[PDB]
Protein backbone atom coordinates (compact mmCIF):
# COMPACT_ATOMS: atom_id res chain seq x y z
CA UNK A 1 0.00 0.00 0.00
CA UNK A 2 0.91 3.71 -0.10
CA UNK A 3 2.51 5.10 3.03
CA UNK A 4 1.93 8.75 4.02
CA UNK A 5 2.54 10.96 7.00
CA UNK A 6 -0.99 11.22 8.34
CA UNK A 7 -1.88 13.14 11.50
CA UNK A 8 -5.56 13.42 12.54
CA UNK A 9 -4.79 17.02 13.50
CA UNK A 10 -2.47 19.76 12.15
CA UNK A 11 1.01 19.45 13.70
CA UNK A 12 4.23 21.43 13.53
CA UNK A 13 6.01 18.16 12.63
CA UNK A 14 3.95 14.99 12.11
CA UNK A 15 6.06 11.85 12.03
CA UNK A 16 3.09 9.46 12.25
CA UNK A 17 3.35 7.15 9.23
CA UNK A 18 0.41 5.04 8.05
CA UNK A 19 -0.52 2.62 5.32
CA UNK A 20 -3.26 4.65 3.62
CA UNK A 21 -6.15 2.41 2.56
CA UNK A 22 -6.65 1.60 -1.16
CA UNK A 23 -9.20 4.42 -1.53
CA UNK A 24 -6.30 6.88 -1.15
CA UNK A 25 -3.69 7.08 -3.91
CA UNK A 26 -1.60 10.09 -2.78
CA UNK A 27 0.05 11.81 0.18
CA UNK A 28 -0.76 15.52 0.87
CA UNK A 29 1.05 18.20 2.76
CA UNK A 30 -0.19 21.80 3.09
CA UNK A 31 0.62 24.91 5.06
CA UNK A 32 -2.25 27.24 5.81
CA UNK A 33 -0.75 30.15 7.71
CA UNK A 34 1.38 28.56 10.45
CA UNK A 35 -0.78 25.42 10.45
CA UNK A 36 0.37 22.25 8.65
CA UNK A 37 -1.64 19.27 7.52
CA UNK A 38 -0.33 15.84 6.50
CA UNK A 39 -2.84 13.37 5.10
CA UNK A 40 -3.70 10.39 3.02
CA UNK A 41 -5.42 11.90 -0.01
CA UNK A 42 -6.77 11.40 -3.54
CA UNK A 43 -4.75 12.87 -6.44
CA UNK A 44 -7.93 13.87 -8.35
CA UNK A 45 -8.88 16.13 -5.42
CA UNK A 46 -5.33 17.71 -4.88
CA UNK A 47 -5.87 21.37 -5.84
CA UNK A 48 -6.57 24.69 -4.21
CA UNK A 49 -10.37 24.37 -4.35
CA UNK A 50 -10.62 20.75 -3.19
CA UNK A 51 -8.03 21.17 -0.39
CA UNK A 52 -9.35 24.52 0.95
CA UNK A 53 -12.96 23.33 1.14
CA UNK A 54 -12.17 19.84 2.54
CA UNK A 55 -9.96 21.28 5.33
CA UNK A 56 -11.98 24.47 5.94
CA UNK A 57 -9.15 26.88 5.10
CA UNK A 58 -8.92 30.13 3.14
CA UNK A 59 -5.26 30.41 2.04
CA UNK A 60 -2.67 27.64 1.68
CA UNK A 61 0.03 26.07 -0.44
CA UNK A 62 -0.02 22.31 -1.02
CA UNK A 63 2.00 19.48 -2.33
CA UNK A 64 0.96 15.98 -3.28
CA UNK A 65 2.87 12.96 -4.38
CA UNK A 66 2.68 9.20 -4.73
CA UNK A 67 5.97 7.89 -3.26
CA UNK A 68 6.17 6.46 0.28
CA UNK A 69 6.56 9.09 3.02
CA UNK A 70 6.98 11.89 0.49
CA UNK A 71 4.63 14.39 2.17
CA UNK A 72 7.26 15.86 4.55
CA UNK A 73 7.41 19.53 5.53
CA UNK A 74 10.53 20.50 3.56
CA UNK A 75 8.57 19.81 0.36
CA UNK A 76 7.06 23.32 0.72
CA UNK A 77 10.31 25.34 0.61
CA UNK B 1 -1.20 32.97 -4.99
CA UNK B 2 -2.88 31.12 -7.75
CA UNK B 3 -0.36 29.05 -9.67
CA UNK B 4 -0.11 25.27 -10.27
CA UNK B 5 2.94 23.05 -10.93
CA UNK B 6 3.04 19.33 -11.58
CA UNK B 7 3.95 15.96 -13.06
CA UNK B 8 2.76 12.65 -12.73
CA UNK B 9 3.79 12.67 -10.03
CA UNK B 10 3.79 15.60 -8.57
CA UNK B 11 1.35 18.54 -7.78
CA UNK B 12 2.63 21.96 -6.53
CA UNK B 13 0.11 24.69 -5.77
CA UNK B 14 -1.11 28.20 -4.81
CA UNK C 1 -6.72 41.33 -19.83
CA UNK C 2 -4.55 38.18 -19.82
CA UNK C 3 -1.39 38.04 -21.94
CA UNK C 4 0.27 34.61 -22.38
CA UNK C 5 3.00 33.15 -24.53
CA UNK C 6 0.92 31.19 -27.01
CA UNK C 7 2.46 29.22 -29.92
CA UNK C 8 0.13 27.29 -32.25
CA UNK C 9 2.70 24.47 -32.21
CA UNK C 10 5.37 23.26 -29.74
CA UNK C 11 8.55 25.32 -30.04
CA UNK C 12 11.87 25.21 -28.19
CA UNK C 13 11.55 28.97 -27.54
CA UNK C 14 8.14 30.55 -28.11
CA UNK C 15 8.33 34.32 -28.45
CA UNK C 16 4.70 34.90 -29.48
CA UNK C 17 2.77 36.94 -26.91
CA UNK C 18 -1.03 37.02 -27.31
CA UNK C 19 -4.03 38.67 -25.67
CA UNK C 20 -5.87 35.54 -24.58
CA UNK C 21 -9.63 36.01 -24.95
CA UNK C 22 -11.68 36.16 -21.74
CA UNK C 23 -12.66 32.47 -22.23
CA UNK C 24 -9.08 31.73 -20.95
CA UNK C 25 -8.05 32.57 -17.37
CA UNK C 26 -4.51 31.14 -17.25
CA UNK C 27 -1.20 30.77 -19.06
CA UNK C 28 0.24 27.22 -19.37
CA UNK C 29 3.71 25.98 -20.02
CA UNK C 30 4.59 22.31 -20.31
CA UNK C 31 7.60 20.25 -21.32
CA UNK C 32 6.61 16.92 -22.80
CA UNK C 33 9.79 15.02 -23.58
CA UNK C 34 11.89 17.41 -25.68
CA UNK C 35 8.75 19.29 -26.79
CA UNK C 36 7.59 22.56 -25.14
CA UNK C 37 4.12 24.03 -25.25
CA UNK C 38 3.01 27.53 -24.31
CA UNK C 39 -0.73 28.22 -24.40
CA UNK C 40 -3.65 30.27 -23.27
CA UNK C 41 -5.51 27.86 -20.96
CA UNK C 42 -8.24 27.35 -18.35
CA UNK C 43 -7.18 26.79 -14.72
CA UNK C 44 -10.01 24.23 -14.24
CA UNK C 45 -8.29 22.02 -16.85
CA UNK C 46 -4.60 22.52 -15.58
CA UNK C 47 -3.59 19.04 -14.31
CA UNK C 48 -1.84 15.95 -15.58
CA UNK C 49 -4.97 14.30 -17.02
CA UNK C 50 -6.45 17.38 -18.69
CA UNK C 51 -3.05 18.58 -20.11
CA UNK C 52 -1.93 15.16 -21.42
CA UNK C 53 -5.24 14.45 -23.18
CA UNK C 54 -5.70 18.00 -24.58
CA UNK C 55 -2.17 18.01 -26.10
CA UNK C 56 -2.03 14.27 -26.95
CA UNK C 57 1.06 13.65 -24.81
CA UNK C 58 2.06 10.79 -22.52
CA UNK C 59 4.69 12.30 -20.15
CA UNK C 60 5.08 15.94 -19.08
CA UNK C 61 5.52 18.54 -16.41
CA UNK C 62 3.30 21.60 -16.43
CA UNK C 63 2.98 24.97 -14.83
CA UNK C 64 0.08 27.38 -14.87
CA UNK C 65 -0.31 30.91 -13.60
CA UNK C 66 -2.39 34.04 -14.21
CA UNK C 67 -0.01 37.01 -14.50
CA UNK C 68 0.88 38.50 -17.88
CA UNK C 69 3.58 36.62 -19.80
CA UNK C 70 4.25 34.31 -16.85
CA UNK C 71 4.38 31.04 -18.81
CA UNK C 72 8.10 31.26 -19.79
CA UNK C 73 10.40 28.21 -20.00
CA UNK C 74 12.44 28.90 -16.84
CA UNK C 75 9.25 28.32 -14.83
CA UNK C 76 10.04 24.61 -14.98
ZN1 LIG D 1 5.19 14.21 -26.95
Amino acid sequence: MLQCYNCPNPTADCKTAVNCSSDFDACLITKAGLQVYNKCWKFEHCNFNDVTTRLRENELTYYCCKKDLCNFNEQLE
Amino acid sequence: YSWTWGNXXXVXGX
